């Protein structure tokens, strides 16, 4: 109901998937959209 | 003189988890009596009801 918050109840998260990848991961980045496409070189 | 048709297989394990394996034959399910069982790796002995 409130836009700002993470609420103050309790609920737990079920498992979704599990992937056998075998990499090294040290960083990440979100990938969200926009309206006017810009590409940086 | 007669030519052939050749195919190679080459197997390789790595630090990655092994994802390609072979099939796993099964056995039908027996209830109400003392048996051994193997349910996806979970081994034991007992009566399944």
């Amino acid at each position: 109901n409130l836009v700002r918050d993470l609420p103050q109840g309790f609920s737990a998260l079920e498992p979704l998937v599990d992937l056998p990848i075998g990499i090294n991961i040290t960083r990440f980045q979100t990938l969200l959209a926009l309206h006017r496409s810009y590409l940086t070189p | 003189y007669q030519p052939y048709r050749v195919v190679v297989l080459s197997f390789e394990l790595l630090h990655a988890p092994a994802t390609v394996c072979g099939p796993k034959k099964s056995t039908n399910l027996v209830k109400n009596k003392c048996v051994n069982f193997n349910f996806n790796g979970l081994t034991g002995t007992g009566v399944l009801t």
